[PDB]
Order: C-alpha cells, then sequence, then structure tokens
C-alpha cells in the first residue's frame, strides 16, 4: 500500500475483516457506508440503525456527534 | 453531516487525479 502503507493499522484495509476504527464504532461491519454516520469529534464511523435509539436515516444538521463524544 | 460513503469517495476522487491519464510525457 506504498509509503503511507494501510490507512487503518487495525485492519490493514482489509476488507474481509470487521473493524471498529474504519468502520462502524459499534458492529465493526462494512456495509451500508451511505448509513454510517461520521463523529464531527473523533471521527469514528456509526451506523444509523447501531445506534440506541437507531435512526431512520442521516440526519440534516450541519454537525454530528456519536453517543461517546456529545 | 458526512457518511463513510462520502469519505471513502473523497479519497477515490484524489487518487483519480494522481493517476495524471491527461498528461502525456
Ligand atoms: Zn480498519
Ligand atoms: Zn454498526
Ligand atoms: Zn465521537
Ligand atoms: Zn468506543
Amino acid at each position: 500500500l506504498g509509503s503511507s502503507g494501510p490507512s487503518c493499522k487495525h485492519c490493514k484495509d482489509d476488507v474481509n475483516r470487521l473493524c471498529r476504527v474504519c468502520a462502524c464504532h459499534l458492529c465493526g461491519g462494512r456495509q451500508d457506508p451511505d448509513k454510517q454516520l461520521m463523529c464531527d469529534e473523533c471521527d469514528m464511523a456509526f451506523h444509523i440503525y447501531c445506534l440506541d435509539p437507531p435512526l431512520s436515516s442521516v440526519p440534516s444538521e450541519d454537525e454530528w456527534y456519536c453517543p461517546e463524544c456529545r | 453531516v458526512r457518511t463513510l460513503l462520502s469519505v471513502q469517495r473523497e479519497k477515490m476522487a484524489r487518487l483519480r487525479y494522481m493517476l495524471l491519464g491527461g498528461v502525456r510525457t
């Protein structure tokens, strides 16, 4: 993966692994990247359906903070 | 609100520019 190597140190950009660092911080699942919100503080991803309560869709706000950060 | 997909697409776009297909020697 070149000079910088993998973007993610934890999974090494292996798409066949679950990863709670570069994919959903709750379940590690890579599916539905379009429904994973990025926290504007910690930059972790979260499936709308992994949150509690689950969100139906992507919020229409300027920013979003995850449960760990908010 | 950014999604993981939007982040992945940004990265793909940047990489695409690096190919430099539009350059002759
Ligand atoms: Zn990872
Ligand atoms: Zn999840
Ligand atoms: Zn956060
Ligand atoms: Zn955590």
